């Protein structure tokens, strides 16, 4: 009836969507195969009998990390034309992802999501899965997410971006990569949820009591997340909250669309037996700092918007109860042009867990959608790091060899200028 | 004889709904199926006034079902009573409003109100003759708020002499489900004022309260909640389902209870509400009732009556009753709490009794009071719009729909009238 | 026809007044659940001087019971008679008082006594005509004390003209059941000798001693001892609740037996009172009942009564008697022992009878003696308290809540006044 | 309804901790699992389904003696968070304590204290356990109780503190620490319960015909008295006090706030046979100076607020009694400035004990609580010890190296000097 299209861009947009995918079958019981022995139709087409197929596309510009999906568990899952490789990658360069190398592909792929939307009915939107500072997840997403809006425009597009750290960080140009993609996606996306790698490995440590997290895991916690996002159109719950919902419940001003993802409770069979998880505690635990997938300080910042959305045996009245006490605290402020700062979405199905995963079953969850001023600080550095390199125009030569201007940087370095000052001005 | 068109609009107002529809059926003896397996000729005497006899004894709601989304009407079709409803009067759009009372009102809205407009008019000209119309909706979303504001104004403008009642969701004190909420509410609200007769104030707030404080309902459902609802709207219509001693319906209690057009905002209540352990510990008489229904715990509006003056009350008492007992008590409350009650109308309170009590209980009270303290309400939504206009705050979510700033003002205004006419009466 | 409200406040208080509600079931014949099954039509007649009807031929106590901790409540709740009570009637805090008359009065007692007023408010206006209150707590404790004291004067402002009836438990001469003991009482004392009508000074060592010596108990329980005051509270209100020859309710007692306002302070007595053994070896006569209650060792204050003189002395008889030998008998103790009467009211005593005995016996009496002997307690008191104020011991314990010295020093200056008074008529 | 925390600091307290929470579990029926096949909730909060956990913290700042814990029978009865240990200890140094180890775990300490009070719906207060001699056992727990006071100030606070006897102790530096902590905590306690190591083993000798008392049989015989106080709380008895009693029935000045423990009777099988234990032969057990838990001469002092705390088969009157008879003997002397100097409780569940205990099964105990000018005596000792060692400046110089400064030493003297002061004129 309404439907929902995946995108899964790069490595880690693609190595997501494996996770997100598997999570999916696992709650509506279908097969690796695409077979189950009606409200998953939002996601999964219906092809003759007995066959489900994810409304995906997965492209990366590089064939290796697809070729496992396309040789793995879930390779029957897939449509072989959902899944679009090149042959060369983009080399952690936007301008090969969004000029030299993503111009050859990316009308192909426009092609496969018209087709995807020709079967749609109530077609709600998008979500774009990718990194900002791979070349692809950065420089491909930017023309796809630009070449979206002059094909649909209208209708809404969220994006889920893997933020680089502060300390921790791969790549040696992903400041650069991360001011342009910013730049160019600005006025072409409606949200985009950020989260950040150090901090989920964080929680990992601290709370799941791991070791030694991988990137499966992190991915696996993500999926969780983005379950808790779809799953009041995946299933029917008391107070629900649809894709078109967040756009307007958590954006402001149009530029300042950055919210970010907490989930609770992230805790292990260990800990699991030795407590009661209330509705109370669970809220209590997502506006305390060491439990956020951002590494950032809210403390140091305020609330503008916050989206709440529960899971499982969950009860009107207690979140309600929890809302007020938080609103109480002092230590947990809001911005003083919000006295109305919650949105609550409450779905009857627990989370489902995945056999094998690092949590244990739980009774109920929350996955909190927060828009903070605190972002500002996260911004500031990565304008730092920028300033500092191209203080030197180190690295510069290999964007301009692909195609694009110095003027580019320029501009870029002060449309995240102006962002800043937006942020720094809306708090005051 | 008298016919009674019922509305329902986006989530909250469908939820509430078909609760209502659920418990009309059990009092008239019609089960999820549509026919009649009731007892008392009583209860089929009047059926005609919700409901149309379809052949084959069976009996269908004159009830139309709106959203902009559709998963509101599968939850609905696939409920228990369900199937009871005429398939055709579920009206249905794909996009959903989001929140937006733009997108409900002059967009998505507009372009599916003309069906619900016909299906209206269709319903109307089947019925002999309709009192009115009863729209079940929440003023802070966007599709009941919005989309069912637009179809008030076009019922309106069709049956101008016809009454036009509203069973509205508004925003709570303490917590907010949406971060639009003031605007959608204050914008309804503007509309509301103009073009409906009365406006029921229902908050979930106090309905909390009371599963909590009286009904000592450890985890109260949504459900629930909407039950009480559901109850207060039948103990409202009563007088024109079933016989009485004194009988009141939709119109003599209207014109009792708004002595001046734009005041008609009320804050409902009923009783009595008892848990399953405090039933033995209570006699049921009349005296018990009042106390309920003159009591800040028992008003479903999130509001001290005791922080303003009733203009009027109307009480509507259900059971076997003494109309001396009634009286007097009326009178006697009145004189105890006359500081309460506006100088200026002397007998403050309308009665009305009807002899059929609801199922399971021996006698029962529906409360209508039309205080001046709801202006709080007001002033507090009022407060938070200002505040949001001030930073221009998701202003282009609504602009961006083709709604013009000017429109918020005229709200704005239309807010501060209102209360500024509460206080003068106050 | 006539009503009493009965209030419980703190650990004693409540342990009292379930005690004295059973001994009202088992007089009323009305069972643990609330039902009737008596026989004789005089249990029933006058029921609702301490019962609602709470329809389902079901009776309810007019009780309200109070207490900083919630524990209490739950031994009640719990306990044989629990369930007969109101459950909304409860009304507990969650902190508790620590044996601080500050927290009762001034901290905790004043957040929660709204909510009892409200209550006790609620309970007088169902009642057709109160003749008044009585409230059971001790002195010596904080909820009790310190609540139980605040409790009476917002009573009383309320109901000036209603009687203020309060059965204390007192500090003992010989040992201390807490070290705060003499701050306790002497505040609480301060407060009762402006806002109450009447006070029946029980003492737990006089409830010892009377157990021991003429009950002839190895091991008394606290249960015991509370059963006496139980039986004496019986004894007041007996006037009330069935008919009699003679007959005097509460005003009439206190007219008789008061004859200034502030000497209201009476040691109650209760008789007769024999071992298993000792009850074959005497007849049941007046005279034998006579001797019981003017007698130092059936005094359940630690006071003797031969250290003062009787101002007057009440005395409520209950059973079939002839009313000469009653008549007789107390002019002729009077005759015998003229030095312990004043001089200046010719005819020290008053007498009621009522023809309902209590259940098991024949005949049975109750003493109220107002004897200026019990200037010695207050004396007793009056010393250690300014002892211990001479070294300002304790004292940031109750100032930290806000209490200032001054209070104290007028509380003191009060007890001293009482104790004079009480000299210059002895 | 009505809840109690109990805090467990350094190993004397953990050990401790160890005996009291064991003897809660054989009253209440709960296994060491925290399964049973409802006042004990004061004491534990309920989890899920079948499951009890303990209301507390241990805390120790190196991981040995925890490690036991979460090693031992009852690792399935505390919930892992509620164990906290550091890397290194405080070495018997009240700076490393209060200062450069203890600031790195006390935020965290903290936090769980925190999260144990948002479940308490009817918080009594604290009972912490601890040390006067050791590094954790005052550095840390001064700043633990100035730090409750800020947080939480209303609420009571009782310390049970294992005092340095006057002949036989273990720390060289014993003294120095047993003032500062003194010093510090002064001003933040309500009420500290002192007892000593010698006076139990004299007893454990004496009375039970204990050839060799272990630290072990200590702890068993001081968990008895924890559950006497206690008791009130967690059943139902006929004359009862609470926690919030006690601190104004035994401190009549703020800064005299150390009452004494005396438990009666603790007797073996042998003599436990042959002796009618009634209730005023408990009782005048309990005042003579043999069996009381500190040693100390009472005999020398007088008694200024006394509480009795009775359990099991006894009945007011005689308890009465035995107090009249108390006050008759001229050799108990109580201050003349207070005529009331009995405090007096009376629970119904008499003692219960542990299998493999050195006490007999008994029908009746007591527990009595006094404050006495007696407590000046062992101050003074204390005071001349440290008089001494600071003439030479002997092991200052560690102090300083951990931060601490010497004026401080001097200020901790003066202060004691002005309690030991007002303790003398107390008496007079
Ligand atoms: N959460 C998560 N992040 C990942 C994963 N794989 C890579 N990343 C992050 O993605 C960024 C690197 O970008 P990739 O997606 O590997 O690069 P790409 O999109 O393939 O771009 P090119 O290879 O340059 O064309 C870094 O911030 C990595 O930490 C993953 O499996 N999970
Ligand atoms: N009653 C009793 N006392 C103990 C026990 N263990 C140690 N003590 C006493 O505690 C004091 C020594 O302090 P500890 O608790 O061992 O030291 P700590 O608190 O761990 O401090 P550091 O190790 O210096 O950080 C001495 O007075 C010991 O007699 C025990 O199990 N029971
Ligand atoms: N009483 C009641 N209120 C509801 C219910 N569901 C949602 N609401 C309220 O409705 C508002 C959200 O509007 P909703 O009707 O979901 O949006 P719409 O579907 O676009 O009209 C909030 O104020 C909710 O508290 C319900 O079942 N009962
Ligand atoms: N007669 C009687 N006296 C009691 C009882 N319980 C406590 N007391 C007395 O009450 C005083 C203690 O007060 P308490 O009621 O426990 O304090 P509260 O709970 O703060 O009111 C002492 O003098 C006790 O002797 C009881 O059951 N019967
Ligand atoms: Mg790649
Ligand atoms: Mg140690």
């Amino acid at each position: 009836m309404r439907e929902c299209i995946s995108i899964h861009v790069g490595q880690a947009g693609v190595q997501i969507g494996n996770a997100c995918w598997e999570l999916y079958c696992l709650e509506h019981g279908i097969q690796p195969d695409g077979q189950m022995p009606d409200s998953f139709n939002t996601f999964f087409s219906e092809t003759g009998a007995g066959k489900h197929v994810p409304r995906a596309v997965f492209v990366d510009l590089e064939p290796t990390v697809i070729d496992e999906v396309r040789t793995g568990t879930y390779r029957q899952l897939f449509h072989p034309e959902q899944l679009i490789t090149g042959k060369e990658d983009a080399a952690n360069n936007y301008a090969r992802g969004h000029y030299t190398i993503g111009k050859e592909i990316i009308d192909l792929v426009l092609d496969r999501i018209r087709k995807l939307a020709d079967q749609c009915t109530g077609l709600q939107g998008f979500l774009v899965f990718h990194s900002f500072g791979g070349g692809t997840g950065s420089g491909f997403t930017s023309l796809l997410m630009e070449r979206l809006s002059v094909d649909y425009g209208k209708k809404s597009k969220l994006e889920f971006s893997i933020y680089p750290a502060p300390q921790v960080s791969t790549a040696v140009v992903e400041p650069y990569n991360s001011i342009l993609t910013t730049h160019t996606t600005l006025e072409h996306s409606d949200c985009a949820f950020m989260v950040d790698n150090e901090a989920i490995y964080d929680i990992c440590r601290r709370n799941l009591d791991i070791e030694r997290p991988t990137y499966t895991n992190l991915n696996r916690l993500i999926s969780q997340i983005v379950s808790s996002i779809t799953a009041s159109l995946r299933f029917d719950g008391a107070l629900n909250v649809d894709l078109t919902e967040f756009q307007t419940n958590l954006v402001p001003y149009p530029r300042i669309h950055f919210p970010l993802a907490t989930y609770a409770p992230v805790i292990s069979a260990e800990k699991a037996y030795h407590e009661q998880l209330s509705v109370a505690e669970i809220t209590n635990a997502c506006f305390e700092p060491a439990n956020q997938m951002v590494k950032c300080d809210p403390r140091h910042g305020k609330y503008m918007a916050c989206c709440l959305l529960y899971r499982g045996d969950v009860v009107p009245k207690d979140v309600n109860a929890a809302i007020a006490t938080i609103k109480t605290k002092r230590s947990i402020q809001f911005v003083d042009w919000c006295p109305t700062g919650f949105k609550v979405g409450i779905n009857y199905q627990p989370p489902t867990v995945v056999p094998g995963g690092d949590l244990a079953k739980v009774q109920r969850a929350v996955c909190m959608l927060s828009n903070t001023t605190a972002i500002a600080e996260a911004w500031a550095r990565l304008d730092h790091k920028f300033d500092l390199m191209y203080a030197k125009r180190a690295f510069v030569h290999w964007y301009v060899g692909e195609g694009m201007e110095e003027g580019e940087f320029s501009e870029a370095r002060e449309d995240m200028a102006a962002l800043e000052k937006d942020y720094e001005e809306v708090g005051v | 004889m008298r016919e009674i068109v019922h509305i329902q609009a986006g989530q909250c107002g469908n939820q509430i709904g078909a609760k209502f529809w659920e418990v009309i059926s059990d009092e008239h003896g019609i089960d999820p199926t549509g026919s009649y397996h009731g007892d008392s000729d009583l209860q089929l005497e009047r059926i005609n006034v919700y409901y149309n006899e379809a052949a084959g004894n069976k009996y269908v709601p004159r009830a139309i079902l709106v959203d902009l989304e559709p998963g509101t009407m599968d939850s609905v079709r696939s409920g228990p009573f369900g199937q009871i409803f005429r398939p055709d009067n579920f009206v249905f759009g794909q996009s959903g409003a989001g929140n937006n009372w733009a997108k409900g009102h002059y967009t998505e809205g507009a372009e599916l109100v003309d069906s619900v407009l016909d299906v209206v008019r269709k319903e109307s000209e089947s019925c002999d003759c309709l009192q009115g119309f009863q729209l079940t909706h929440s003023l802070g979303g966007g599709t009941g708020s919005g989309m069912g504001t637009l179809l008030i104004s076009k019922i309106r403008e069709e049956y101008p002499d016809r009454i036009m009642n509203t069973f509205s969701v508004v925003p709570s004190p303490k917590v907010s489900d949406t971060v639009v909420e003031p605007y959608n509410a204050t914008l309804s609200v503007h509309q509301l004022v103009e073009n409906t007769d009365e406006t029921y104030c229902i908050d979930n707030e106090a309905l909390y309260d009371i599963c909590f404080r009286t009904l000592k309902l450890t985890t109260p459902t949504y459900g629930d909640l909407n039950h009480l609802v559901s109850a207060t709207m039948s103990g409202v219509t009563t007088c024109l389902r079933f016989p009485g001693q004194l009988n009141a319906d939709l119109r003599k209690l209207a014109v009792n209870m708004v002595p001046f057009p734009r005041l008609h905002f009320f804050m409902p209540g009923f009783a009595p509400l008892t848990s399953r352990g405090s039933q033995q510990y209570r006699a049921l008489t009349v005296p018990e009732l009042t106390q309920q229904m003159f009591d800040a715990k028992n008003m479903m509006a999130a509001c001290d009556p005791r922080h303003g003056r009733y203009l009027t009350v109307a009480a509507v008492f259900r059971g076997r009753m003494s109309m001396k007992e009634v009286d007097e008590q009326m009178l006697n409350v009145q004189n105890k709490n006359s500081s309460y009650f506006v100088e200026w109308i002397p007998n403050n309170v309308k009665t009305a009794v009807c002899d059929i009590p609801p199922r399971g209980l021996k006698m029962s009270a529906t409360f209508i009071g039309n205080s001046t303290a709801i202006q709080e309400l007001f002033k507090r939504i009022s407060e938070q719009f200002t505040a949001m206009f001030r930073r221009k705050a998701f202003l282009h979510w609504y602009t961006g729909e083709g709604m013009d700033e000017m429109e918020f003002t005229e709200a704005e205004s239309n807010m501060n009238d209102l209360v500024s006419e509460y206080q003068q009466y106050q």
